[PDB]
């Protein structure tokens, strides 16, 4: 009948409009890279969030969703803040994120085990076994001061320090003592050993020692994200 | 039945002594779970101490207890044992035995959280002199 | 006294759980069987409806 | 004369063997994946289409040489020649520009640059590949029109005409190959820049595979130029012209199938598995 | 005196278990052993709705069995016309993290929620065109997981803050709150008579609440792991559950204990969605193994496999007439299944 045909035509027109809008949003979604910021209370996640809120015009009950452009590339960095300590079910919403930026205090020397277990859970989670993690060992200066001043000994908490030496592929900052290199790379290698002793060939860790200047921090994030997308495109194209 | 984990063995011991911890379990198939041991020193949070796989192949310990405590997993009796050796006052706490949230998986995510169902009331291991 | 309050709340919940009329599982079995049999014919997924009346064809 | 003819004939036989092997094996592994309800990615769909077109092309050349060897009479009916060149032009156009489309897919998905136009093409690689096929439809029209014009002129008036027509075909195939080579070099340059970016960022099988592929585009570059320049200048052909043109025509669909077998992870794994089962 | 309260707690729990056992005489598998099995039932993807930009997290049919709303983490609520596989409405969302979506029984409202902790209600039949946020229900100190409209004006939303609530849309405040779950509450189903609802949490237990009072009447238990999917048996006297322990369970309201566990040795991944059929005989449950297994309700036998999803299934529901079942998964694809004659 005529009225039913008119209704069908109107519904098809609505479909065309919605499909055009959905293609536009698919374009903006493919362009945008979603990064997840994770860390503990003592980790410098809050400092990074406060910095990026105003540096990149952060949009802002506890989801800190910000969308920014760096070198014409779209990023969507977010931190789950309103949720409680349980993390095993709202983390499943982040199985498709480009990267999980992991922030570790690296100078507590006491809560490092909690950070290690958190990294274990993120890496070995069944729904995050694809997602690369950008390891951000924050507060490197504080760890340097702690090691230089002595007092507390990392051997008390982590006992493998007594049988560890700097790897030959070491990149110390120009003027800086050997002991702080040993401590810093011990932490980095603890995390890296936890990462590698698992399924490989799908997700990789990107250790980084956070420096005072945050431009290098952003540059490391950008380079790691580009690497992740390059490897993913290799996987889809089959050249891997 | 309701998932339960009852700890036992907590007691006062002089420094350098030994203690045994037992975690009777019921209501779930004990075999397919990465059982862990968590503890609460006074005025502190929940710290993970040790864990064991389904069959004991992979065991890990907190660095502070690397050479001091052992973990045994008797799948027949559905009991997890945390052998406590060479105790020092830094170890005084209430010890909770906790189960990994999901079976056949190694992602123990929420074990040290403030509230967690798959755990127990725990026993107080006092190492006062 | 927060732990005391939580304990009181949970024991109260168990108490109101106790004073609940409970019937044998066999009667629930019979009720489920009766409901399944009564509406088995009208269920399209249990017995595939003829394609003529099917709207998802 | 005779010695070069025999050598080129043996080369053609080897190319026919390797082309059938590679092309049919790509088609077979993809068909097995499809029938068994496995994952079917876009790149393997393009590989299936390219492999089918390529096996069709190599069988076409083998049939043509069979006509020119086991029945030297059908080759000169003046109408079968026209039919064969029309079918060959169509199928080879499809094969060559489907290869260029695969190159576009790889370049637009893997490579990374800050140029606005590259990004504008980057998020619609499907749009790029089908718009490219639609655009090169007009190239197909131009090639078919030129081929009919040339053969009509020949019929009105053919060794010199054959040299001219294969020269036209060589140019029409060189252009898309030039595009593919530029795209591949850009892709490798992007990977190089990224690799040293990561090396400053600290962070073997790919190197072997990459090294082999550039050997092709270095080997094909000199081989392609030699065929074009010779027909343009050297007259040591005629009967040799048929065998040499067949060699060049069969060169790409076989050795490029080998490069693709070295490229795709599924294809490489299947080749290694067939080698393991062989012994 | 906390030890005395604990002693009373275990004494009451033992008494409740003893009462359940005394009411436990014959297993439902025993009585339904004589029930003729439905046999191998095959269904096919009559219509595969596509257009969702990212993974699908929830779906809810309409009362008219024609319109369904699906939520994706892209930040969209696409309303589909299943009979004609066309998109009727697409609602852009403020927060991309959506974990629930509800279609009002009247058809004039939709719901959504997620990590933003706010339940968003949308009008579909505004005096002018286009869809707009009607009200934003705020007050849940945790991620919303499941929401269902009691009526055109009331809505009961479940959150990860270990406490469900019933809201008034015009008022915007929690009229009644439901506390008692230790862990994160994830699922929520409404009885055929809108008087009671049940919600299963991450405490490996499910509780039944009375809407007009606010205290949970019963606390069904038994699952080894967290209960991640719940649904109501059509009769209104039973409800089925889904847990990451790979064993769906059926609990009846009256006897108040386990009735059967829908289990298989091969199945080791967790259920994600559970929804009974119209006759209640077919229990359709989806798993992380990227396909759905239809379970006979009266017998613990796998009726069929609804294979066709690349990624894990997240939602599953049947129309009010049971004509078809639509299952959405994380491959951004929602596919309707209908029995084949
Ligand atoms: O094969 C072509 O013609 C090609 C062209 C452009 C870009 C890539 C191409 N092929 C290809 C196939 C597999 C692996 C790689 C490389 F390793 F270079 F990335 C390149």
């Amino acid at each position: 009948t005529e009225d039913q045909r008119n209704e069908e035509k109107a519904q098809r027109e609505a479909n065309k409009k919605i499909e055009k809008q959905l293609q536009k949003d698919k374009q903006v979604y493919r362009a945008t890279h979603r990064l997840l910021l994770l860390g503990a209370d003592n980790s410098g996640k809050s400092t990074i969030v406060k910095q990026m809120r105003i540096l990149h015009g952060g949009s802002g009950s506890g989801i800190f969703e910000t969308k920014f452009q760096v070198d014409k590339v779209n990023f969507h960095m977010f931190d789950v803040g309103g949720q409680r300590d349980e993390r095993r079910k709202w983390i499943q919403c982040f199985n498709d994120v480009t990267a999980i930026i992991f922030v570790v205090d690296s100078s507590d020397y006491n809560r490092l085990q909690e950070a290690l277990n958190d990294f274990k859970s993120i890496w070995n989670n069944r729904w995050l076994r694809t997602i690369s993690v950008i390891l951000f060992l924050n507060k490197q200066d504080l760890l340097a001061e702690k090691v230089l001043a002595g007092k507390s000994k990392i051997e008390d908490y982590f006992p493998e320090f007594a049988r560890y030496t700097t790897p030959e592929d070491a990149t110390p900052e120009p003027g800086e003592d050997p002991r702080v290199t040993r401590a810093k790379y011990f932490i980095r290698d603890e995390f890296l050993r936890i990462s590698t002793a698992s399924g490989d060939g799908r997700h990789y860790c990107y250790p980084h020692f956070t420096c005072a200047v945050d431009t290098q921090n952003v540059k490391f994030v950008f380079d790691a994200v580009t690497d992740i997308i390059i490897k993913e495109n290799l996987k889809d194209c089959g050249l891997f | 039945m309701q998932v339960q984990l009852q700890e036992s063995g907590g007691g006062l011991v002089q420094p350098g002594g030994s203690l045994r911890l037992s975690c009777a379990a019921s209501g779930f198939t004990f075999s397919n779970y990465k059982m862990n041991w968590v503890r609460q020193a006074p005025g502190k949070g929940l710290e993970w101490v040790s864990d064991i796989s389904q069959s004991g192949a992979s065991i890990s310990y907190t660095g502070s207890v690397k050479g001091r405590f052992t973990i045994s997993r008797d799948n027949a009796k559905n009991t997890l044992y945390l052998q406590m050796n060479s105790l020092k006052p830094e170890d005084t706490a209430v010890y909770y035995c906790a189960r990994c949230p999901a079976p056949f998986t190694r992602d123990c995510f929420d074990v040290t959280s403030t509230t967690y169902a798959y755990r127990g009331q725990g026993t107080q291991v006092t190492v006062s002199s | 006294t927060a732990s005391i309050a939580q304990a009181r709340k949970l024991v109260e919940q168990l108490k109101m759980e106790a004073n609940i009329d409970r019937i044998k599982v066999s009667k629930a079995a019979a009720d489920l069987m009766a409901y399944c049999e009564a509406h088995a014919k009208e269920d399209p997924l249990l017995t595939p409806v003829p394609a003529s009346e099917n709207p998802f064809r | 004369g005779g010695v070069i003819k025999s050598i080129f004939t043996f080369v053609l036989i080897v190319e026919f063997i390797i082309g059938n092997l590679g092309n049919s094996f790509i088609a077979l592994v993809n068909c097995i994946d499809w029938v068994k309800g496995r994952k079917i990615s876009s790149v393997d769909r393009i590989l299936t289409a390219l492999a089918i077109s390529r096996i069709s092309l190599v069988w076409l050349i083998f049939g043509s040489w069979c006509v020119s060897v086991f029945f030297p009479a059908l080759f000169a009916t003046e109408k079968m020649f026209r039919m064969l060149t029309n079918i060959w032009t169509v199928i080879n156009h499809f094969s060559v520009w489907l290869a260029t489309g695969l190159g576009t897919f790889y370049f637009l998905k893997i490579a990374n640059f800050s140029n606005s136009i590259f990004l504008y093409l980057k998020w619609r690689v499907k749009k790029v590949v089908l718009v490219l096929l639609l655009v090169t439809s007009v190239f197909l029209f131009l090639n078919i029109a030129l081929i009919n014009i040339h053969i009509n002129a020949s019929i009105n008036g053919f060794t010199r005409f054959s040299s001219l027509i294969v020269l036209t075909s060589t140019v029409f195939i060189f252009i898309p190959f030039t595009l593919s080579l530029a795209m591949f070099l850009l892709l490798i340059f992007s990977m190089w820049k990224h690799r040293k970016k990561m090396q400053h960022t600290v962070k073997t099988k790919a190197h072997r595979g990459v090294k082999s592929v550039i050997t092709f585009f270095l080997l094909y570059a000199i081989f392609s130029l030699s065929f074009f320049i010779s027909v343009w200048t050297s007259e040591r052909l005629e009967e040799n012209l048929i065998i040499l043109s067949q060699v060049m025509g069969m060169a790409y669909p076989s050795c490029h199938s080998c490069v693709l077998i070295l490229g795709n992870k599924k294809l490489r794994q299947a080749s290694l598995s067939v080698l393991l089962w062989l012994r | 005196e906390l030890d005395q309260l604990r002693q009373e707690a275990e004494q009451l729990k033992n008494q409740i278990r003893d009462a359940r056992k005394a009411c436990a005489d014959a297993t439902l598998s025993q009585i339904t052993n004589n029930i003729d099995p439905v046999g191998r039932i095959q269904m096919r993807t009559r219509r595969t709705l596509r257009g969702h930009l990212a993974k699908i997290y929830a779906m809810h049919w309409g009362t008219d069995s024609r319109l369904l709303v699906s939520a994706s983490q892209d930040g969209k609520l696409i309303i589909w016309d299943s009979y004609t596989t066309n998109k009727v409405h697409a609602i852009p969302l403020r927060s991309s993290w959506v974990m629930t979506c509800a279609y009002a029984p009247s058809g004039n409202y939709v719901a959504c929620g997620g990590l933003d902790n706010i339940c968003s209600i949308y009008n579909l039949k505004t005096r002018e065109g286009n869809v707009r946020v009607s009200r934003e229900l705020a007050g849940h100190t945790g991620y919303l997981s499941c929401c269902r409209f009691l009526d055109d004006n009331q809505i009961v939303t479940s959150s990860g803050d270990t406490t469900c609530a019933l809201w008034d849309i015009e008022t915007g405040q929690q009229t009644t709150t439901f506390t008692g779950h230790t862990g994160d509450v994830m699922s929520l189903s409404l009885a055929p008579d809108t008087r009671l609802f049940v919600s299963g949490a991450c405490d490996a237990s499910a509780k039944l609440w009375d809407v007009r009072e606010g205290m949970c009447r019963q606390t069904f238990t038994g699952h080894e792991s967290d209960i991640n999917a719940i649904c109501f048996f059509p009769n209104g006297n039973a409800f089925a559950t889904g847990s990451d322990d790979a064993t769906c369970r059926l609990f009846d309201l009256r006897a108040d204990q386990e009735l059967m566990t829908y289990s298989h040795d091969n199945i080791i991944c967790g259920i994600t969605s559970v929804s009974f059929s119209k006759s209640g005989r077919l229990l359709l449950a989806g798993y992380d193994d990227f396909n759905c297994n239809v379970w006979d309700a009266l017998k613990a036998d796998r009726a069929g496999v609804l294979a066709g999803h690349d990624n894990r299934v997240s939602c599953l529901g049947v129309t009010d007439d049971g004509m078809a079942v639509a299952t959405g998964s994380w491959d951004s694809f929602l596919k309707i299944w209908n029995g084949s004659s």
